[PDB]
Order: C-alpha cells, then sequence, then structure tokens
C-alpha cells in the first residue's frame, strides 16, 4: 500500500574498460524517456 | 522565524469525533470541561511528565467564549500556561475561551473522600426510587443540552440526584463533563445554564482508575456524590466546586412553527360573519367608491378632450361612462382619493394601486405615440393591478389556502398539477404558492403557468413555462388534453372573443374529476375599464345567450354564473367579492354507474365498525364509479378526521364523507337519505367532504395565523413591562400581569419565607432606575437578583407613586415588577406623598434618596462636616447623595461630565460652589482633591465610574475612610471578588433589603421618612414618557445625554387626594396566568407533555395540582418532578385512577374541590393501538377512544355543573394533527381526536372556556410525514397563545422547508449534487465551466477520482469507476444521475 | 471578616498598597501612637 | 516584538511590577534572560533560569 523513506549517500566510478584496475561489471547502456499526457494524472506511471 | 497548540480532527474516524455528540440546541459545542483537559495536558507537556500522572488544580477558571466545532473540520487552539504561577490561556486565534490559573502539586488536592468510595450506593433500590440514562438525559434534553451516547455518562442516580453511577471509558473531556453533568443535575429546572465560572477543577489521575484496556465493550461505573454544603461535584479522582452558570435564550433548532385556526368555511356565497367571505372591510368598499367615481369622471374627461380622436375605443368609453352613469369634478375626484392615501388614521389600505395605476393613465398627455407610449406606461406599473386592495380581497390568504386545499383533498394522484393559463395579464402563482402551496406536505404540486410570452414575473417562482396563445382558442397544443387536475383562468375568458369555444377547448385540458378557478370581474365593470382600454388590442367579444359581453370584454357575475351552468358545470365554490372581482370553482358533475353505498357513522359506541371494514375491504374490487358515503347526523361524530386515515390506507377514490351539524344547521336541515334530492345534489359534484354548519356546506380547513397575531395587543385591566427577547430593550411591551388574580407570580421557594405583609396599590406613575436599563439591555442577568424574584414574571422596576387600597396617596419601593400598573408593595416600603406633591413629583423620591442615604448612612457611615465624594452627580442617586450629604453638612466633591450638569447641579444646590465640582473625563481630579482635602482625603466615596476612575476613588480614602461601589458593570475580577466572599456586592442590596424588609430596611425606611418631614428629601427634575414609550424612555436612561429622572407615566392623576382609582384597561400582550388559590385537575398530567405542561403552570401562578393516571407514581423521573413540585411549594396530589365512570369522575372532583375551588381541567391522556384498519375489532378500535370520548365527556359534563362551572378558567384538550391531515393505521385514534375537537366546538358555542391544541410531534418530551417536531420550549410558547385566544382550535406543526414542486425539487437536488462534484474538483462556480470539457482537461488526479467516486455513492446511486471518471463531462455527469 | 495574620502574600499587600482592602495587623501599633478616640474605646473595653 | 511594530513606537504602561531577585550581572560574561508576555491580558514575567 506504499513506501517507506530511507536514506543513501553512495557514489560510484566509471572508467574506461582498457584504463580500469578493476572491473565490478560493464555499462552495456543506459537510457531515459518520458511518459506524456495521461489521463490517470501525473503521478502516476506509465506502462507503455 | 505560544506554547502547546492542539489540534482537533473532528473527521469520520479520528478518536476524538466523540466530541460531535456534545450540541446545545442543535450547535455542536466544545465542552466547557473540554478547555480544563486542553490546560492539564499543556502544563504536564510543559513539565515532561505523562498528562495522566500529574494532580493539576484549577482555579477560577473563566470561559469567555464557546469553541464551536464543525464536521470534518479541524479546530487549532492554542494554550498558553505562565511557567512558575500556572495562569493558562485556551485561546482560539485571537479569541479567549478560556481563562484561570492551573497549579500541579504531588499532595492530596482532592477534598473530599469521594476518590476511595469502591461500590454504587443505588443496590436494591425500587425502579421508581432510580433515575436510569434514559430519564437523566431527557431532563437536560427539555432544557436543551443534547448529549450523544459518548456524553452519557451517568448511568444511574438516586431521585435527589445526590448519588449516582458515572461510566469510565478512559476519555478524560467526557469524564469531566459527566462529573459536570452531575451539578447541572443537581439544579432542576427550565432554563439553559450556560457554565461561567468554574471556582475549582481538581483532577488527580494518580487516584483515578487507569484506562481500560483495549478494545473494552463494557466499562466500569464510579460512584459519584454531589455535595450541597459545599457544591462540589466529585466522582472517581475529579472534583468541580462551585460553578457558575448564566442564563442563556434558547435558540430555536427549526423555522417558526406554522400555526392555524382549524374552522369551517362555506362553499358558495359566504356570508360577511364566515371565514370564506372576501375580507372587505368598510375602508375597502369607501376605496372602491372613490376609485369608481375617479375612474367614471376621468372617461368625461377623455372623452372631451379627446379632440384629435386619438383615443381608440371610444365607443367602448361611451359605453363604459353610459352604465356607471345608469348605475351611478376630476379635481375632486383626485382631491377625494389623495385624502385617503394621504390619510395615516390607522385604518389605511396597504397600498392603492388603482387609484395610482388609474393617475397615470388619465394623467398622460392626448397626443401622437399616446396608446403606444401609454400601453407601456402602464406595463411597468402592472404591478399596482396585482397587488391592490381590491384586487387582493378575493386573494386574501384564507380563501386561497380554501381553494388550493380543498382540490387537493379530491384530486386522487400523489402530485397536483396546476395550469395558470394567461399568467402575464392576471397572475395567481404568485398568490397560490406563497399562501397556499407553499404549506403542502402530504401532497406534491406541480404548477405549470403559460402564455403567449415568456412570463417575466414568475422566473423566481418554482413554475414551469409554457408557450402558446391564450387568447385565441383551436390553437392550444393537443399536448395538454388531461393534463391539468387544475386550472386557473384569472383575467382569462374576459379577453375570449368566442367563450363558448374557449371553455369547451379549455375545459378539455381537466383531468376526468378535475377542477377549473375562474377570476373575473363581475360588479362595477366601468371601474377598471380605463385601464383595459388602453392596454388591450382587440376589445371586442362575441356575446351569447346569456346576453352581451359589456363593452365587448365583461360579463356581469349572474351572466358568469350561468354561462359556466350552461356548459354542464357544478358550481363547488363561489365567492362574490361584490366590489369588483368573483371566483368561481367549478368541476364537471359526476353521473354515478352504481348506487352509491351509505353507511351512517353517528353512533360514538363504533356499533358500525364491522359493516365499514366489509366495505372498506370491497373498494379494490369495484367499479371506479363505486363510492363509499360515510355520513354523519350529529355534532359529536368523527367522520371527518376519520375518513382522512382511512383516505391514507384506501385512496381518495371512492371514499367520501358527509356531516350534518345539528346544533347550526339551519331551518332547513338537510336529508341526506339514500335516494333523497339533498344527497343527489352531492353525488353530483363528488366532494370528499361534505359538511353542513352554520346553514351551508362547507368543509374545515386551517387558516394559517400570521406572526403579527401572536403579538397582538388587546385591551387588559392589569399589565406589566417586559421584554420579548432578552438582552434587547428595543422588545419591550407590556404583557399581561398575574395580579388580575390577585397574587403574584414567583411565590415558589424563598418567596414562600417571607411572608411580608402587602398593600395593593394602582401605581400612577413608575420611576425608570439605571438598575432596570442594565437588566433589560442584557448588561446583566437575571440570576445576579435576589433569589426571591427567580420565578418573578419580571423583574423591571422597583419604585412608584400610585394609590393604595384606601384611595390615599402613596409613594414606595416594591420587589419587581414595579413597572405594572398595579403592585402589592409590603406596607414597611410605603411613605405618604405630602399634600404639596403630585404623583408625578413622588415616582422620582423613594428610589434615588433610599439609595442615598444607604450609601451615605447606612453603609458609609458619614458623620457631620466629613468630606465625600460623589460620582456623577448628575444622576438622579447622585442628586439625591448631594442633598443628603448637604444636610449633614459635608464637604462635597462630585464629578460632572459637561458644564451643563455643573450649572444644573450649582442651580439646583446653592450651597455649590465651582470649588467643588470636578470632571468625569480624566483621573485629574485626584490631584485637586488630594490637594483640596490637605492629604486628608475624602471619608465617603460614593463610586460608579470603573477601572482607572475607581482605582483613583479608592486612592482618596482617608485612614477611616469607606468606599461605596455601586456601579453595575464590574469587571470579572471583580465579580469573582464577590464570589469568593472578598468584597461585599453593594449594587442590588437596595433590591435584597426590599425582600426582607428586616431591621436594616426600616433604618433606611425611618432616614428618608425623616428626610421628607425635614425637607431633606425633595422630588428631582423628570421627564415622564407615555406607556407606549417605555423603548424610548429605556433608551434616553441608557443614554445618559442629559440630567433627570425619567418617570413612565400610567395613570393620570385626579383632582381630587383621596379618591378611588378609576378602572381602566390598557393594551397589553397575552400572558397566560393560572389562579394560585384554585385547583387545577391534569388527567393523563402523570407523563411527558403532561409533567412537562405542569411545570410550565407552576412557575404561571398554579399552585395547586391533581394530577392523574393509570397507576400514579411508576418512574423515577415522574417521582423525582413531583417531588420537585411539592419542594417549591406546590400542593400536589396524584390519583391512581383512570375518569371513566361517573365513580371516577367524581373522586378526582372530590379532591380537586378539597384542595380548592376548580380552576382548570386539562386532558392529556392519549392512549394509542396503530394497527391497520382491516385488522382491528371493536375492543381494539375503541382503545384510543377512552381517553378521548369518554374521558372529555365526563370532563365536561362535571365542568358544566356548579360550583365548577363558575370558578373553571381553562378546559384544554390537547388532540393532534391527525384530524387535519390524517394518518396510515390511526384510523380509530383519528375517531377519537376528531370527537374531542366536537366536544370543544361545543362547548364554545355554549360559551363556556374552551382551548383545543392540535399538535403534530414534540421533541423533547424525526421527519414524519415532511414536519419536523418542535422543541418543547416553543410548544409551551405557542401553548401560551393557544390559551389566551378566541379561537378552540388550533393547529401547531413545523415544516422542514416551504414545499417546492416536484420537478423544481427534483433539479434543486441536481444542482446540489453537481456543485458537491465541482468542490470536489475546486470550482466555486460549476455552472461557469464548460459542460463538454472532461475533468482530466481540468487536472482530476487519482485522489480525487475516488473522491468523486465516494461522493457520488453517498450522494446517489451512481457507482462509477476511476477510469471513467477522468474522461466523462458534467453534462455526462447530469445526464446519468437523471437515468 | 478580621484577618490579622502577618505573611501576607504579594497580592494581599498590593490591596492594602491600592487601599482595596485594610490592613489590620499593624492597628493596634498604629492605635498606640494617636492614642485617639479608637484607642480609648479599648482602654475601657479592656479596663471594663 | 510580539505586535511586530518597533518598540520605540509602542506606549506601553506596567502596573504593579514586582522585582523578585537581583540579577548580578558578571563582567565578560553573557546572562539569558527570557521574558514571556502573555497574549490578551499583558501578565509579564522576566525570569532567569
Ligand atoms: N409528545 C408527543 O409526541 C405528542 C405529539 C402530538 C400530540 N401530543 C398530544 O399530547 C398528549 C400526549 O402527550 P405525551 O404522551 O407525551 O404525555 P402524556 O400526555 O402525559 O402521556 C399520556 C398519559 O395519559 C395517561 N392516561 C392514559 N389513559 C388514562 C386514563 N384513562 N386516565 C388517566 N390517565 C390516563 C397515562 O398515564 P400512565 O402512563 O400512568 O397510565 C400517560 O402517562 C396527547 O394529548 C396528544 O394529542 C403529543
Amino acid at each position: 500500500d506504499g513506501f517507506v523513506r530511507g536514506e543513501v549517500a553512495s557514489a560510484i566510478l566509471l572508467k574506461k574498460a582498457d584504463t580500469a584496475k578493476r572491473v565490478y561489471c560493464t555499462l552495456v547502456g543506459s537510457m531515459l524517456n518520458n511518459d506524456g499526457n495521461q489521463t490517470n494524472g501525473i503521478l502516476y506511471p506509465n506502462s507503455e | 522565524y505560544s506554547d502547546n497548540v492542539i489540534d482537533i480532527d473532528l473527521s469520520e474516524d479520528s478518536p476524538e469525533n466523540y466530541l460531535l455528540e456534545h450540541a446545545v440546541d442543535g450547535r455542536m459545542l466544545f465542552p466547557a470541561t473540554g478547555t480544563l483537559v486542553l490546560a492539564w495536558k499543556t502544563l504536564a507537556k510543559l513539565k515532561g511528565v505523562e498528562f495522566e500522572q500529574l494532580g493539576v488544580q484549577m482555579t477560577n477558571v473563566q470561559i469567555h467564549q464557546a469553541l464551536f466545532l464543525n464536521p470534518g473540520g479541524k479546530t487549532t487552539v492554542s494554550v498558553s500556561v505562565m511557567p512558575i504561577t500556572g495562569e493558562f490561556q485556551v485561546r482560539d486565534g485571537e479569541s479567549l475561551i478560556s481563562s484561570g490559573v492551573i497549579t500541579s502539586s504531588e499532595g492530596r488536592l482532592l477534598e473530599t473522600d469521594q476518590h476511595m468510595k469502591k461500590g454504587s450506593v443505588l443496590d436494591g433500590k425500587p425502579d421508581k426510587e432510580l433515575l436510569f440514562t434514559k430519564e437523566i438525559y431527557r431532563e437536560f434534553l427539555l432544557r436543551g443540552y443534547e448529549y450523544g451516547a459518548a456524553f452519557q455518562g451517568i448511568q444511574r442516580a438516586s431521585l435527589d440526584a445526590t448519588d449516582t453511577d458515572i461510566r469510565w471509558d478512559g476519555r478524560w473531556i467526557s469524564y469531566l463533563d459527566t462529573v459536570l453533568q452531575m451539578y447541572l443535575l443537581s439544579k432542576p429546572g427550565t432554563h439553559q445554564a450556560l457554565p461561567t465560572l468554574l471556582e475549582s477543577v481538581t483532577i488527580d489521575p494518580r487516584v483515578h482508575p487507569a484506562q481500560p484496556p483495549e478494545g473494552t465493550t463494557e466499562f466500569q461505573v464510579l460512584p459519584g456524590k454531589w455535595d450541597p454544603v459545599l457544591q462540589i461535584a466529585a466522582a472517581g479522582g475529579v472534583e468541580i466546586r462551585s460553578c457558575h452558570s448564566i442564563r442563556a435564550s434558547r435558540r430555536l433548532n427549526h423555522d417558526p412553527p406554522i400555526l392555524e385556526d382549524f374552522a369551517f368555511a362555506p362553499y358558495v356565497d359566504p356570508r360577511p360573519s364566515d371565514r370564506s367571505a372576501a375580507a372587505v372591510t368598510p375602508a375597502l368598499r369607501d376605496y372602491a367608491d372613490a376609485c369608481f367615481e375617479f375612474s367614471r369622471q376621468g372617461m368625461k374627461r377623455w372623452l372631451e378632450n379627446d379632440k384629435n380622436n386619438v383615443l381608440p375605443n371610444k365607443e367602448e368609453i361611451k359605453e363604459a361612462l353610459a352604465m356607471a352613469n345608469k348605475h351611478a369634478n376630476f379635481a375632486s375626484a383626485k382631491a377625494t382619493l389623495e385624502a385617503l392615501v394621504n390619510n395615516k388614521n390607522g385604518h389605511r389600505l396597504p397600498n392603492h394601486g388603482l387609484f395610482e395605476m388609474l393617475d397615470i393613465a388619465f394623467s398622460e398627455p392626448l397626443e401622437g405615440d399616446y396608446w403606444d407610449r401609454l400601453r407601456m406606461k402602464l406595463h411597468d406599473v402592472r404591478t399596482y393591478l396585482w397587488d391592490d386592495p381590491i384586487i387582493a380581497a378575493l386573494e386574501s390568504p384564507d380563501i386561497v389556502k380554501l381553494v388550493m386545499e380543498t382540490v387537493s383533498d379530491n384530486v386522487n394522484q400523489q402530485v397536483m398539477e396546476i395550469l395558470e393559463v394567461g399568467a402575464a395579464r392576471g397572475p395567481y402563482y404568485r398568490q397560490a404558492i406563497p399562501k397556499a402551496l407553499e404549506y403542502f406536505s402530504i401532497k406534491d404540486w406541480q404548477y405549470t403557468v403559460a402564455d403567449q410570452g415568456f412570463v417575466e414575473d414568475a422566473a423566481e417562482f418554482p413554475v414551469k413555462m409554457m408557450q402558446f396563445d391564450p387568447l385565441d382558442p383551436a390553437n392550444f397544443p393537443a399536448e395538454l388534453t388531461e393534463s391539468c387536475d387544475l386550472l386557473v383562468l384569472k383575467w382569462n375568458l374576459q379577453m375570449q372573443v368566442d367563450l363558448d369555444a374557449a371553455i369547451t377547448e379549455f375545459s378539455k385540458m381537466i383531468k376526468p374529476g378535475g377542477f377549473l378557478l375562474v377570476l373575473e370581474n363581475g360588479t362595477r365593470l366601468s371601474t377598471f375599464f380605463p385601464i383595459k382600454a388602453i392596454v388591450s388590442a382587440s376589445l371586442g367579444g362575441k356575446g351569447g345567450p346569456e346576453g352581451d359581453r359589456a363593452m365587448g370584454c365583461f360579463y356581469t357575475d349572474a351572466q358568469w354564473s350561468a354561462l359556466f351552468a350552461r356548459h354542464g358545470f357544478e358550481q363547488i365554490m363561489h365567492i362574490p367579492d361584490g366590489i369588483a372581482v368573483s371566483m368561481f370553482l367549478l368541476r364537471k358533475p359526476f353521473e354515478p354507474s352504481v348506487a352509491p353505498i351509505i353507511i351512517n357513522v353517528d353512533d360514538l359506541e363504533c356499533s358500525w365498525l364491522e359493516e365499514v371494514q366489509a366495505r372498506c375491504a370491497e373498494l379494490q374490487d369495484s367499479h371506479k364509479d363505486s363510492r363509499l358515503w360515510l355520513v354523519a347526523n350529529t355534532e359529536l361524530s368523527g367522520v371527518l378526521g376519520f375518513l382522512r386515515s382511512l383516505v391514507w390506507e384506501f385512496g381518495s377514490e371512492k371514499l367520501r364523507c358527509i356531516q350534518i351539524d345539528d346544533a347550526t344547521a339551519g331551518p332547513n336541515p338537510p336529508k341526506i337519505s339514500a335516494d333523497s334530492a339533498d344527497f343527489k345534489e352531492l353525488v353530483r359534484k363528488d366532494l370528499a367532504y361534505n359538511v353542513f354548519k352554520n346553514g351551508k356546506w362547507g368543509t374545515y380547513r386551517g387558516f394559517v395565523i400570521s406572526d403579527a397575531d401572536r403579538q397582538k395587543e388587546r385591551p387588559s385591566e392589569y399589565v406589566y413591562a417586559d421584554w420579548l427577547s432578552a438582552g434587547d430593550m428595543s422588545s419591550l411591551r407590556w404583557f399581561d400581569s398575574p395580579l388580575k388574580t390577585g397574587h403574584n407570580n414567583g411565590m415558589l421557594g424563598s418567596k414562600m419565607a417571607h411572608k411580608l405583609e402587602t398593600e395593593t396599590c394602582s401605581v400612577y406613575y413608575a420611576g425608570l432606575n439605571l438598575r432596570d436599563i442594565i437588566l433589560a439591555n442584557g448588561t446583566i442577568q437575571r440570576d445576579i437578583l435576589p433569589e426571591e424574584t427567580f420565578f418573578k414574571e419580571g423583574v423591571l422596576g422597583v419604585e412608584f407613586s400610585g394609590r393604595n387600597s384606601s384611595g390615599k396617596r402613596v409613594m414606595g419601593l416594591c420587589p419587581p415588577p414595579a413597572l405594572a400598573t398595579t403592585v402589592k408593595c409590603p406596607v414597611s416600603s410605603l411613605w405618604s406623598v405630602p399634600d404639596q406633591w403630585t404623583l408625578e413629583e413622588a415616582a422620582t423620591v423613594p428610589l434615588a434618596y433610599a439609595t442615598a442615604y444607604y450609601c451615605l448612612v447606612s453603609e458609609g457611615g458619614v458623620q457631620k462636616g466629613a468630606t465625600v465624594f460623589i460620582h456623577a452627580g448628575a444622576s438622579v442617586v447622585g442628586q439625591a447623595s448631594i442633598a443628603v450629604a448637604l444636610s449633614y453638612n459635608c464637604e462635597i466633591f462630585t464629578l460632572t461630565k459637561n458644564s451643563d450638569e455643573t450649572a444644573l447641579l450649582k442651580s439646583m444646590y446653592p450651597q455649590l460652589n465651582d470649588r467643588n465640582f470636578c470632571s468625569s473625563e480624566d483621573c485629574s481630579f485626584e490631584k485637586y482633591i488630594r490637594k483640596e482635602t490637605k492629604g486628608s482625603g475624602v471619608d465617603v466615596v460614593i463610586n460608579t465610574l470603573r477601572g482607572k476612575f475607581l482605582k483613583a476613588s479608592r486612592r482618596l480614602l482617608s485612614k477611616k475612610g469607606k468606599f461605596v461601589d455601586i456601579g453595575f458593570k464590574v469587571d470579572s475580577n471583580t465579580q469573582i471578588a464577590y464570589y469568593t466572599r472578598e468584597h461585599p456586592d453593594l449594587r442590588f442590596q437596595l433590591d435584597a433589603l426590599l425582600e426582607s424588609q428586616g431591621p436594616e430596611w426600616t433604618r433606611l425606611f425611618d432616614l428618608v421618612q425623616a428626610g421628607i418631614h425635614s425637607g431633606v428629601v425633595k422630588p428631582l427634575k423628570r421627564a415622564v414618557y407615555s406607556m407606549d414609550k417605555i423603548v424610548d424612555a429605556f433608551k434616553t436612561v441608557e443614554a445618559e445625554r442629559e440630567a433627570g429622572k425619567i418617570v413612565i407615566k400610567i395613570r393620570d392623576e385626579e383632582r381630587q387626594k383621596v379618591c378611588p382609582t378609576p378602572r381602566t384597561s390598557f393594551p397589553a400582550i397575552h400572558r397566560t396566568c393560572f389562579h394560585p388559590d384554585k385547583s387545577h385537575i391534569l388527567v393523563g398530567g402523570m407523563g411527558g407533555m403532561g409533567l412537562e405542561t405542569a411545570h410550565w403552570m407552576v412557575l404561571r401562578g398554579a399552585k395547586k395540582l391533581i394530577l392523574t393516571s393509570r397507576y400514579g407514581i411508576t418512574t423515577g423521573y415522574q417521582a423525582r418532578k413531583i417531588a420537585f413540585f411539592k419542594q417549591l411549594g406546590v400542593e400536589v396530589e396524584v390519583l391512581a385512577l383512570s375518569v371513566n365512570t361517573r365513580k371516577a369522575a367524581d373522586k378526582v372532583f372530590e379532591h380537586a374541590l378539597k384542595m380548592g375551588p376548580v380552576g382548570g381541567i386539562f386532558n392529556m391522556a392519549m392512549v394509542l393501538y396503530n394497527d391497520d384498519f382491516l385488522k382491528m375489532n371493536r375492543e381494539q378500535f375503541l382503545k384510543p377512544l377512552e381517553s378521548k370520548i369518554t374521558m372529555t365527556m365526563l370532563l365536561d359534563d362535571k365542568s358544566r355543573e356548579k360550583p365548577v362551572r363558575d370558578t373553571l378558567d381553562h378546559f384544554v384538550m390537547f388532540s393532534s394533527l391527525i384530524v387535519s391531515g390524517g394518518h396510515l393505521g390511526q384510523a380509530n385514534y383519528a375517531f377519537g381526536s376528531t370527537v374531542l375537537e366536537k366536544i370543544c366546538e361545543r362547548r364554545k358555542r355554549d360559551g363556556l372556556p374552551v382551548t383545543t391544541p392540535q399538535w403534530a410531534s414534540i421533541a423533547d418530551v424525526t421527519i414524519i410525514c415532511r414536519k419536523y417536531p418542535q422543541r418543547f420550549f416553543n410548544v409551551l410558547s405557542v401553548f401560551d397563545f393557544m390559551m389566551s385566544s378566541d379561537n378552540v382550535v388550533t393547529i401547531s406543526y413545523v415544516l422542514v422547508e416551504k414545499s417546492m414542486g416536484v420537478a423544481a425539487g427534483e433539479e434543486s437536488m441536481v444542482d446540489q449534487v453537481l456543485r458537491a462534484v465541482g468542490k470536489v474538483l475546486g470550482i466555486k462556480d460549476v455552472s461557469s465551466v464548460d459542460g463538454d470539457k472532461e475533468f482530466i482537461d481540468m487536472g482530476v488526479d487519482s485522489l480525487m477520482s475516488v473522491e468523486i467516486k465516494q461522493a457520488l455513492e453517498r450522494d446517489a446511486g451512481l457507482v462509477i469507476s476511476t477510469k471513467d471518471t477522468q474522461l466523462m463531462t458534467f453534462n455526462t455527469l447530469r445526464s446519468m444521475v437523471k437515468g
């Protein structure tokens, strides 16, 4: 029925894989988008 | 970017929602002992300890305002506590609600040992020696305290209310209130007391039981005790000490009741004495003649001056002028009317419209564009014709209600359909709606106005506007066939060219059995013609067999009636105005196909109940034309109210009634018997109720009583001045004085201990003091006065100057009300007027000098040569004080407002020099007086000013000086000082000495008498006001703009000096009073309204009650009430008998005459068996008929015989609105209630006293038939009017709201819900926004959609999903609530 | 009410200063300085 | 300050001012005193600690 607020102060370091002395993983890719004018309100997730 | 801010969440499920269950006269209130908990919790919070581990003590808690709670709202209050001293303040916003001092402690604060008591001492007692929660909170409800289940803590108590069982539920605001209820339960009465000061409140949770376990359903009861010696209400760990309350005016939860006069009204040709007759006064018959002469000669002026021939219908005007001459200067004509209009002789018509409008018609110049301009001019003042005495004579409230309700009784539907054709020229909705249709509760009505165009004036009325041609038949829309139950044609058939065609087409719009109402000019047809000549276009109308239309648009009344009769129309009603208009109510004849059934219901033993039941069962299986005629040929018969209740379960289609009153039936009584002649005339009209009384057929109708008649003033031998509304000096009136009975109201309690010898004096002049103004304007409540005046009729006036019983001229002070025409002055307070003063001068002496001697010689102990400082030297007490002080050879310093007062005093007292005067504007007298007294100070200070003036006054006192403070507007701290005995209250001491009349008073009596002889006591200058300017006199005293005594002149002093006072009458409002030396029987007085009405009589004079019941005292509420009457000094007697046989009747009157002469008989007894008429046998049908048909004729037979007949004053027989509206299942009760009303109407016929209240519903002792139950305190207010009135039966009922239409109401609900939806979004005006814009386009977001859905479910039957909500429109919302 | 206590509160003392109440706890000492009509009444009462 | 006006534009009147103790100043020291005024009635209290 909801969420509980939390606290974090995390940070990460990214480097070119060829010059990295330690590699937890590789960033294949990230992207962003927006929902637009949805009829269920601004504070409503858009599955599409 | 003071102390704890408390938020009270009055929400649906908030834990403190129980606080909405505490209301006073409807308003929701925060409990007075609710700010104590807030202060208690705040102090604990400051200390850091838990509030339930802290023992506090609040002292001198002042309640300044009332915190009005609001449902579904948040109230924020700030509590501020001073750290060390404890001064606390509960303040909402910037307004104080509570103030006081809160102190915590670790020791034992509680005084009484109640916290140690464990059990309940009310164990094993009988149920008649205990008060239960229903009985405890019935008493509070009667006083306006409405407590819900949360605040109903006192679960049981003793008759004395000393011992109680208090519920502990863990809510402290509830618990503290329930401990304050014990104090309230210890002061029985009728008024509403608002707490204003709690001297001490001790809360010690340590000795208090812990909060009940979570989810507890049954809570424990803690013993409680009330201590009269110390005035402590203690229960558990709480103690409330010396709570002081202020009388509060009880506000009306609902709108004022609608009082009506259930009277008989003839149908056709009413005589002038009948209630259906036109209200043509002699003045109106003159205005009609004056208008006729003005109209006649004006036309003559028109014809001769019309040299341009710009006056079409000229032949018509000539014809109109001719007839006026047949049945018969312009300057004089206007002169006569102007004299009538400008005169203000009381006889004054409400307005003169016909004259005004006629003047515009004739005075307008004859030139180009005349008729077009003048047509527009009259169409701009059309209202004058509508609202004119001549036109309004037939539009009186009585006739309009008679017609509308008579039709309603006969239409056999649920919705009454009306249709006013031609509503632009002659309107009727503006009269029918506000006068008759707005009083409907059982039957709905639909009104439809129609005309050629839009009816402008009907925009504000709940009517539907149609459109078609009224002046031309054959074009009436076919949608109007069988469309209206009633058709109104006010001034319509006079505009039709072809009457027969119009009437034939109009008759089609009438439903089968509908009515047609026609209002047309029938007499003096040439009076209104000048207006119609130039307001009508085609003044031409074909005549016919009945004759030729006058001019071309008027038929005579006789011709009107013949014309209607020719088309087979039965004349249901016909009321000729006589001076102008006439009214006809017609419906088509009814031709039965099956012989009507007649059942005689004369027998009062109900030997016909079987026959009616059988024939009533076969109603819904017979032909539609079959009728059941319940016929009664006796004055006493309940057929009228019996039928009304039968109609509620069998419909009005077939039930019909006929009653013939034998007593008033004319020399030719009707002969209704099967195949008779009169009956057939009645089977043709087919009217539901036919009553032959006073020689004419009619019906019983409830005619409304105007709110102005409730305060109508009538001559009365004894009157006294009181206020209609407390705290208003403009509401002062003269009411009937109980001295007509010889005694004075308020002989209960302490007034019974002092048996002072009193002389009855005829007051001639009454002096007005500042004590009366303070009480009249609400500055001080009646409760501050001596306790002997609590039950007195009034508290205004003490001094007077009149004539004693021997005719001697006397003046003196008496306990109030002395602002009356007769007084009972103790012989120890009466001085004799010297034979040099007129009674006018004597009226100024007594109080002014009695107070002066008390302040100076009795309280100040003035000695010869002493220095005295007198505030307000120009006041009557000030002038008396100076005169007394001068006689003692004192050094006087006085405060004068302006130079006029200084000049007046200097002239009045030559010994006074300018050095003896100071100013009341500022405290600069302190330095002057101190310097002038060489630092010695003033021996006596008569103080009236307050604030810094009071402080500076005490600072002038010498070492032995006395400070006499007699000001009335004391501060809150000063009053607490009075309560705590810290200081003496000397401002109502002269009033207190007048109640005791003991050694201290006789000292003042001798001092004043000596002063009169020695010349010290001289009369003061005065202004005399008549008895009708009482209000102005009070305002004059209050303003204090000028010095002098204000003296009301009651009577005119005779030239002689010892002569009897002539008997005279004064106009005064009614006030019922009961003789204290007579015995009053209250049969059934041991019940709900019986005991509460009995308490009302006890306050109004009754002191000899014999209450009768079938069982006597059977509950603790009855035992507690009767023990309250006896304590007050009332000789009560409770008889466990039923007055149903002559033996029982004799016993009740043997006991009554033993107590004293019988002076009143009341019958409040009721027995009800509610059941369907067909499932009731005789033994069950005669159940309610004993208390209403056998106990009313055994009390009426005994009241018509000696010695009761001469002594008896009141004969009250309570009734019900079932006799006027009917009810479902109460067909036996209706028969009993109607026969009771017929006995009471027979008593009026014989000149005996009789009163028959007809109550709808009573609250304190919900919505039934759309009528709110009245509060009892308002039932007794109208009951008092009922007793002091000439009518027999009075109907009192409260309407939920003035009736609207059917569609009108439906649209109202639609707009209501639409607005609720709009506000959910946040739109102030729902109609402002577009109706085709979706909600999502506005910003609806998740939370609102759910709110909208819930609101729709709670408001209407719609259940809409959230998704569709954000995509539907307002127009869609409206159309779907419609579906 | 004859109050002859000596340990009056602060409010009580202000009442004495403001002439609101008479200070009767040092009156026998004041009558002994003046020795006037009021004292001679007490002198006779005690002697009697 | 409670009224929000400047103190040199306000005309006050203190009545029956009781001095219960002496606030002993100390050189080179800081003294903190709490003043509490009741909003409507004006009862004030200068209290150190
Ligand atoms: N209060 C209302 O709701 C209301 C509404 C409309 C009209 N009224 C009118 O007011 C009256 C009802 O008031 P109420 O019922 O509140 O209080 P009430 O009139 O005092 O109650 C009826 C009392 O009559 C007594 N009674 C019945 N038969 C009797 C008999 N043969 N002899 C003597 N006493 C007899 C009963 O006493 P026991 O119980 O001891 O047998 C009962 O207490 C009726 O006149 C009614 O028309 C009341």
